[PDB]
């Protein structure tokens, strides 16, 4: 089902996670420059985690095999994006960045 | 444990380094105390000073020492003394010393006690800090040149100095 | 490189110019700081000249003595001028060519 | 200005004779360790330590001696007389000077000297 | 020096510095005391002063 | 007990260089050593002083210090060299004419 | 940017002056043509004018020396105080070079080296007096005693004078030492090397009984250091 | 003097260190997430 | 109180400087900034937080 | 990361391991030049010349034009030390 | 800009590491902070989980340990 949100799914989907999740994240920073106490930003952190997993889930939804194999490379080569390009092209054609 | 295994080395090494009758073996062991800080100074991960304390202390500075004690070829006779009447005079000054001195930081900074819990998880981790991590060779290399150039000028001036004085006081030009 | 020209002890006179660029303090320069140049310029080749004779090297001796005078006395000449186009020395020149142009 | 202490003149004499211990031992390292050792004993190292710690125990008995005999005639000065001033203790510091410092110096002239400093000095406190 | 010798020096200054550990641990055992003490001396030293000025 | 373990450390260092100068009357030379010893303890404090307080001014002056080091140990040197020139020998009592 | 470096005009003048004559003297006194000339005075009389004229252009530029006192402010520290220090030490540098001609010429002391090393060290010391870190007072003070060491050994076939070398570097690397400990003792206890900020640190607690004893044997240690320097007995010996 | 500290001359850096305070290497981590 | 930290960032102890710094910078006496002071000391030597948690180890070993 | 070191150790170890069997198995079956101290001299110099060129060469990118000159005149002042030993003859070795 | 690629996607996804790591350090805290309360109870005076600082601002907990986190 859900995808576990490892290093190589978060990092193979960190493009579509900046598109997608941007005010989330940006809100989430705010609050952490603010303040640095972690239980004064569990709210923003929930926004940020719905956020992520919804676009994680949806992702796998869409395209299952290409994000499957670009996520395999990425964690064969420990998240390095230039020995990955054909994957990701494959991923990206799919699932667009939009 | 391992800064105790490394302390020990230092500790037996220094002695050699001030009881060693030979003034050539005096050398070779002070060369062993630069190992053993080098690697105390990987321990605080400061991996540069690490390689600078083998370049600049065994590379050149004991070089030079085993270039000049090697060939003074020195007698035992001109520098040999029984050390077993100093044991006092070490014994106070080593003591007094030794009970302020190892013990001065235990005011200020108070041990923390290793309890019987997994403290570990008690470790906060800031990502942030982490996209980008800066060498100790850049983070001292963003200073030395720009906000404190005057101070690395004046050393270049002490090393001026240092050849000048080298030269004048040594020079026989054939 | 953050910079910042701002002094301890503030100018006592009319800020003509805060931080005047190096060719401008140059040419400000008016006929008292030239004089001092030259003044600073031509003791130094004397004693360049006067302590090169018993070496025998008189010739070289004025050439570095001059160099040494060439490069204080243009020190001291543009201190002069920078200094008065930013306020810390008397200034009615400064002030005058300021105010009209 | 004086009022932390819990006195005793025994304890005073005592403390006293352990002080003057304390500095005459080092005082005799200090002594021992500055001068150079015979020429006759370059070569053997036990007999400078020997002579080091003989140095240490001359040393720390004579100041010992000094530093007990100086605050018990000084006390017994004001128990008996019963009067606090520096006149006790300038009596004190004459008697420890002449007896042990000419028992040493085996000289009466020295001895009334020795005296005599050890009053001035304890009469400027 | 011979290099068993050497080895033995090391051993027992290994065993000198686990000794200075055990005197760490002492000390910072003692942090609380020192403090109470420390805490009664200028309890007793503020009262002779207020009493004094008293006067 | 990190900290007191490293400072004990070059403590250690720095001690046994004064004991080098108290035990090297006859031997000029090893003095020099042990006041290198002496050198080397206070660059080790400034590096670990700066880990400890996450400041990087232990680490600019122990490079600087690195230098001091150096150009000392060269003049030194070169004053011992030419000691044992005009003498031809290092035995400290050929260096005890100035006195009084 | 070239107007901040106002502040230390004096100092770079007198630096550049000194290579100036380093290079003069080491061009002209292995000169076959002339035939190796002395020249201790001819280095000694231009090293006078250059004092001379270091001198004017700090006595002359009194403000600027104040000038971009943020920019330079962890490098150093130029006031009223220091501006008066400096122009003493300047005569005082002037007024020794002068007494050194006779003693250049009858003994034929040729090594015009000497009026270098006097130089560097005049800038060593002008460094000193504006210091205003431990760290930058380290340094000035190691170059002068640097300075101070190779010029004690001038004369090198002399047994006083190699005599005097061994003994000055020797004592004074040591007390040296000393002296940088009790620098790291105060860094490692107050986080702090500017002196503006020991100010702050150590201001209004001295011994309040939690009284810090890094802090208060890191001044003893530079005293000691300092006391050497000033040939305070008992560190006096060496002077 | 009383509050000497306090003088101008004395406060170089509570006005400087704030010029410097977006130069790399002094930063708040979070800094450069937000810029 | 530098501010340049081992790894590039502010130091640790840096923010509270600057709060003691501000406070002396306009406070005529000194014991107005104690607080402040002993905060940024605090920040460079955990003395009262590790004496703190000795505490806790202690009555651990106590009641034991 | 100081992890990488590791592997040195232990490398450390198996090299002189190595060096002691190779060593081991056979025992089964008065004229001071002072030219040596000046070459250790200049080499102590640009040792330190190669010390400080470190950081700025990693740093280059950060401290720019300010960075350079102020090691251009670092590497100045050395340069001059160079010349005046040039000249002097401590670089000849006949 | 290869360097810039992979330092934007560490940026993206640093959000919600973050917020795990502030999950998972509050719950760890809320435990410690029960074992101090058992632990201290008989002790008078006592205050579970006090601040330090007295400026009250939030700091990590002080591990002991020189350099951690190069190793
Ligand atoms: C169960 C397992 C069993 C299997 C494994 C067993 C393995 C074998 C055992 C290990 C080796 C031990 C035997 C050593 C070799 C002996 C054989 C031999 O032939 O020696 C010849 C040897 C002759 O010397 P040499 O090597 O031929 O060199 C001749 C010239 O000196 C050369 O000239 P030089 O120029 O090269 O050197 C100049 C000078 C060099 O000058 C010196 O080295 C100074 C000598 C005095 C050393 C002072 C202590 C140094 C050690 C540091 C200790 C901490 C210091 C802290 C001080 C700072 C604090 C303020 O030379 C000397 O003075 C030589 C003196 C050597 C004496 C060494 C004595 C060491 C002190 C021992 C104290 C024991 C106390 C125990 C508790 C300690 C407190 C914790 O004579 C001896 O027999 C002495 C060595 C035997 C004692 C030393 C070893 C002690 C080890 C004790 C066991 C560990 C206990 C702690 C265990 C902890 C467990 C948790
Ligand atoms: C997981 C780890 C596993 C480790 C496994 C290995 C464990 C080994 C345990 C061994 C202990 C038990 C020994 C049982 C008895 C063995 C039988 C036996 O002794 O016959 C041997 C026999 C001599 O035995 P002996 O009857 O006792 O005679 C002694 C003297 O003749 C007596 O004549 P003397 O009284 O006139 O003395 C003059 C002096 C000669 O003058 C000297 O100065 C001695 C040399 C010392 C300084 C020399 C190095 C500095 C010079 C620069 C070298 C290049 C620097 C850069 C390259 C290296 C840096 C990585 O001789 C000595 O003082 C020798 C003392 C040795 C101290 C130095 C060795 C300790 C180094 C630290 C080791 C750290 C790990 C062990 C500790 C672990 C924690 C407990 O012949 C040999 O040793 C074969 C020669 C080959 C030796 C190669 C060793 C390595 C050399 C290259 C590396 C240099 C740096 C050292 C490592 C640096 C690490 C960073
Ligand atoms: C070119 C020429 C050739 C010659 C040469 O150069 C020149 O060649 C050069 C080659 C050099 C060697 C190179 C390499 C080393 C290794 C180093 O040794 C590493 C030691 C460090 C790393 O050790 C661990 O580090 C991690 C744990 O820390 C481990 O990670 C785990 O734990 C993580 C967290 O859970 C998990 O997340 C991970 O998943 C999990 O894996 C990791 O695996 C492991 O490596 C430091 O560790 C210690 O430090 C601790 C703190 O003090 C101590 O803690 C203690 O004290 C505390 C209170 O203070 C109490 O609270 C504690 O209870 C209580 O235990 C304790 O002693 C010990 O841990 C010692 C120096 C040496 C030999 C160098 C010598 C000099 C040379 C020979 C040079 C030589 C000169
Ligand atoms: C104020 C300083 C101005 C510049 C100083 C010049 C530096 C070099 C001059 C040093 C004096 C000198 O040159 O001495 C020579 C000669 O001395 C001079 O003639 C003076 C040289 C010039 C100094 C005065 C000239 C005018 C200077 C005015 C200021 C410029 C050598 O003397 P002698 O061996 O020939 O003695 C023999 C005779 O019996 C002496 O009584
Ligand atoms: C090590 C060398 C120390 C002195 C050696 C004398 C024998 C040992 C006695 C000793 O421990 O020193 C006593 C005497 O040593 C001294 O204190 C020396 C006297 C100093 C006076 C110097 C006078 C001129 C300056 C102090 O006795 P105590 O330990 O019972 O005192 C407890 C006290 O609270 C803390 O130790
Ligand atoms: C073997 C090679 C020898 C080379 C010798 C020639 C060069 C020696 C150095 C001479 C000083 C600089 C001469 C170069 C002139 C061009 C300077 C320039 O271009 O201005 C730049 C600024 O250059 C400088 O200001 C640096 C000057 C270097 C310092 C030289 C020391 C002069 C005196 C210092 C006094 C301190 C006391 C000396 C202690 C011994 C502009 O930079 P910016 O303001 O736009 O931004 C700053 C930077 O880009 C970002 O970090
Ligand atoms: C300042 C920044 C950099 C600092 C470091 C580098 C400084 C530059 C190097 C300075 C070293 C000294 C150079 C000396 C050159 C002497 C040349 C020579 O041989 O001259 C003889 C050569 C021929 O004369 P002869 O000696 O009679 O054969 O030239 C002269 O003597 C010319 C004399 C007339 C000059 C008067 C005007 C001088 C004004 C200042 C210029
Ligand atoms: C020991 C240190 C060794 C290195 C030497 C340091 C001093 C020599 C610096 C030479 C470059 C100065 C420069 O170009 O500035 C003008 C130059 C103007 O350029 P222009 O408009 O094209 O003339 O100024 C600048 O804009 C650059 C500022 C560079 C920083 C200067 C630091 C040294 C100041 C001391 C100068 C002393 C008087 C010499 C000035 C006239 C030179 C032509």
């Amino acid at each position: 089902g859900n995808p576990i949100p490892t290093s190589a799914v978060l990092t193979a989907s960190a493009k579509h996670i900046g598109m997608r999740c941007m005010p989330e994240n940006v809100a989430f920073l705010k609050c952490k420059k603010n303040d640095p106490n972690p239980e004064k930003c569990l709210d923003k952190g929930r926004d940020v985690t719905r956020c992520v997993l919804g676009l994680l889930k949806d992702l796998h939804q869409k395209c299952q095999k290409e994000m499957d194999d670009y996520v395999g490379c990425m964690y064969y080569y420990t998240n390095e994006f230039d020995l990955c390009r054909k994957e990701q092209e494959a991923f990206e054609k799919v699932c667009p960045l939009k | 444990m391992i800064l105790s295994v490394l302390s020990s080395l230092a500790l037996v090494s220094g002695l050699m380094v001030v009881r060693a009758k030979n003034p050539v073996h005096s050398v070779l062991f002070f060369i062993l105390v630069f190992c053993d800080t080098s690697g105390l100074l990987l321990l605080l991960g400061l991996d540069f000073f690490a390689m600078i304390f083998l370049v600049v202390y065994i590379g050149a500075i004991a070089v030079l020492f085993l270039f000049v004690v090697m060939m003074f070829h020195i007698q035992i006779a001109e520098i040999h003394e029984e050390v077993l009447r100093y044991l006092p005079v070490s014994g106070i000054i080593g003591l007094i010393f030794w009970w302020e001195m190892f013990f001065i930081l235990d005011n200020e900074s108070i041990p923390l006690l290793p309890t019987q819990r997994n403290t570990t998880s008690l470790r906060y981790t800031v990502y942030a800090g982490k996209v980008r991590s800066w060498t100790n060779l850049e983070t001292l290399g963003n200073l030395l040149y720009t906000y404190y150039f005057v101070w690395f000028l004046v050393s270049s001036l002490i090393l001026l100095v240092a050849m000048i004085g080298a030269i004048v006081l040594t020079m026989h030009r054939t | 490189m953050n910079t910042d020209i701002t002094a301890l002890e503030k100018a006592q006179y009319p800020v003509v110019d805060r931080n005047p660029a190096f060719t401008k303090v140059v040419g400000n320069f008016s006929t008292l700081d030239y004089l001092r140049f030259s003044t600073i310029t031509g003791i130094s080749v004397t004693v360049g000249y006067l302590s090169g004779i018993k070496p025998g090297i008189k010739g070289p001796s004025m050439v570095t003595g001059g160099l040494i005078g060439l490069m204080g006395g243009f020190m001291y000449a543009y201190q002069n001028s920078a200094g008065r186009l930013m306020g810390f020395f008397p200034n009615d020149g400064e002030v005058a060519s300021y105010q009209k142009r | 200005r004086y009022l932390e202490e819990e006195d005793g003149p025994l304890m005073k004499t005592i403390k006293g004779s352990i002080t003057g211990f304390g500095a005459g031992t080092i005082y005799g390292t200090i002594l021992a360790t500055w001068k150079d050792v015979p020429r006759v004993e370059r070569n053997v190292a036990l007999p400078g330590l020997i002579r080091t710690l003989k140095m240490m125990g001359t040393h720390g008995l004579t100041f010992a001696a000094i530093g007990g005999v100086y605050i018990g005639v000084e006390q017994l000065v004001q128990n008996f007389r019963s009067k606090r001033d520096f006149y006790n203790g300038a009596i004190g510091g004459f008697v420890a000077g002449a007896s042990v410092l000419g028992y040493r110096a085996r000289s009466i002239p020295t001895a009334i000297a020795a005296g005599a400093t050890l009053a001035v000095t304890s009469a400027l406190i | 020096v011979k290099v068993l010798t050497y080895f033995g020096m090391t051993l027992a200054a290994f065993a000198f510095w686990q000794s200075m550990d055990k005197v760490h641990v002492w000390i910072a055992l003692h942090q609380d005391e020192k403090q109470e003490r420390m805490e009664k001396e200028a309890e007793v030293r503020r009262v002779r002063a207020e009493l004094l000025r008293k006067a | 007990m990190d900290l007191i373990k490293y400072f004990t450390f070059s403590m250690i260092i720095f001690i046994l260089g004064i004991w080098g100068i108290l035990l090297n009357r006859r031997n000029i030379l090893i003095m020099l050593m042990s006041i290198e010893l002496m050198l080397l303890a206070v660059n080790l404090n400034f590096l670990v002083f700066s880990v400890s307080l996450d400041d990087m001014m232990g680490q600019v002056f122990a490079l600087l210090v690195l230098t001091v080091a150096a150009a000392e140990s060269a003049i030194g040197l070169a004053i011992f060299v030419i000691t044992f020139r005009v003498r031809g020998t290092i035995a400290v009592e050929f260096i005890n004419s100035i006195q009084g | 940017m070239f107007n901040l470096f106002l502040a230390v005009f004096p100092e770079i003048f007198i630096i550049n002056a000194t290579f100036i004559l380093l290079i003069h003297g080491v061009v002209f006194s292995t000169s076959k043509k002339y035939d190796y000339p002395p020249l201790a005075s001819n280095v000694g009389w231009l090293g006078l004018l250059s004092v001379l004229i270091t001198l004017l252009l700090l006595a002359a530029g009194a403000p600027l020396l104040t000038i971009a006192h943020l920019f330079w402010n962890n490098l150093f520290r130029r006031d009223n105080f220091t501006y008066f220090c400096q122009i003493f030490l300047l005569l005082s540098t002037a007024g020794t070079i002068s007494m050194c001609f006779d003693f250049f010429d009858q003994e034929r002391f040729d090594a015009f080296e000497f009026i270098v090393l006097i130089l560097l060290s005049t800038c060593g010391m002008l460094f000193m007096i504006s210091a205003y870190d431990l760290i930058a007072m380290y340094l000035a003070i190691e170059l002068q005693s640097l300075c101070f060491y190779v010029i004690a050994a001038s004369k090198r076939k002399s047994e006083f004078s190699t005599e005097a070398g061994l003994k000055y570097l020797i004592l004074g690397a040591f007390s040296s030492g000393i002296l940088l400990f009790g620098c790291s003792m105060i860094y490692g206890s107050t986080g702090a090397t500017h002196f503006d900020q020991l100010a702050k640190i150590l201001t209004g607690y001295e011994i309040t009984g939690a009284r810090s004893s890094g802090i208060f044997m890191g001044i003893l240690f530079i005293a000691v250091g300092f006391l050497f320097k000033i040939t305070a007995v008992p560190f006096h010996m060496w002077a | 003097p009383y509050g000497f500290w306090t003088f101008e001359r004395h406060n170089a850096q509570l006005r400087w260190d704030p010029q410097i305070s977006q130069v790399a290497g002094r930063r708040d981590p979070y800094d450069d997430l937000l810029e | 109180a530098s501010g340049w930290g081992i790894t590039g960032n502010k130091g640790r102890c840096y923010d509270f400087w600057m709060d003691f710094s501000e406070c002396m910078s306009h406070c005529r006496e000194p014991k107005d900034c104690t607080l402040l002071r002993e905060d940024y000391l605090e920040c460079l030597h955990h003395s009262k937080e590790f004496q703190r948690r000795n505490r806790i180890y202690k009555e651990e070993q106590r009641k034991l | 990361m100081m992890l990488e070191f590791a592997p040195i150790f232990i490398y450390l170890v198996i090299s002189l391991l190595v060096s002691l069997i190779l060593l081991g198995v056979p025992f089964l079956f008065s004229r001071f030049d002072i030219r040596f101290y000046l070459v250790s001299i200049l080499f102590l110099i640009f040792d330190l010349e190669v010390t400080f060129f470190f950081p700025w060469a990693v740093s280059l990118n950060k401290i720019d034009l300010f960075g350079f000159w102020s090691m251009m005149a670092f590497l100045f002042i050395l340069t001059i030390g160079f010349l005046y030993e040039w000249k002097r003859g401590a670089l000849d070795w006949e | 800009a290869l360097k810039e690629e992979k330092y934007a996607a560490r940026r993206t996804i640093l959000p919600i590491l973050q917020a795990e790591e502030d999950e998972r350090f509050v719950s760890e805290w809320k435990k410690y902070l029960e074992y101090e309360a058992d632990v201290m109870k008989d002790v008078p005076g006592w205050k579970v989980g006090e601040n330090v600082y007295n400026s009250g601002r939030w700091m990590p907990p002080a591990t002991g340990e020189l350099r951690p986190d190069v190793w």
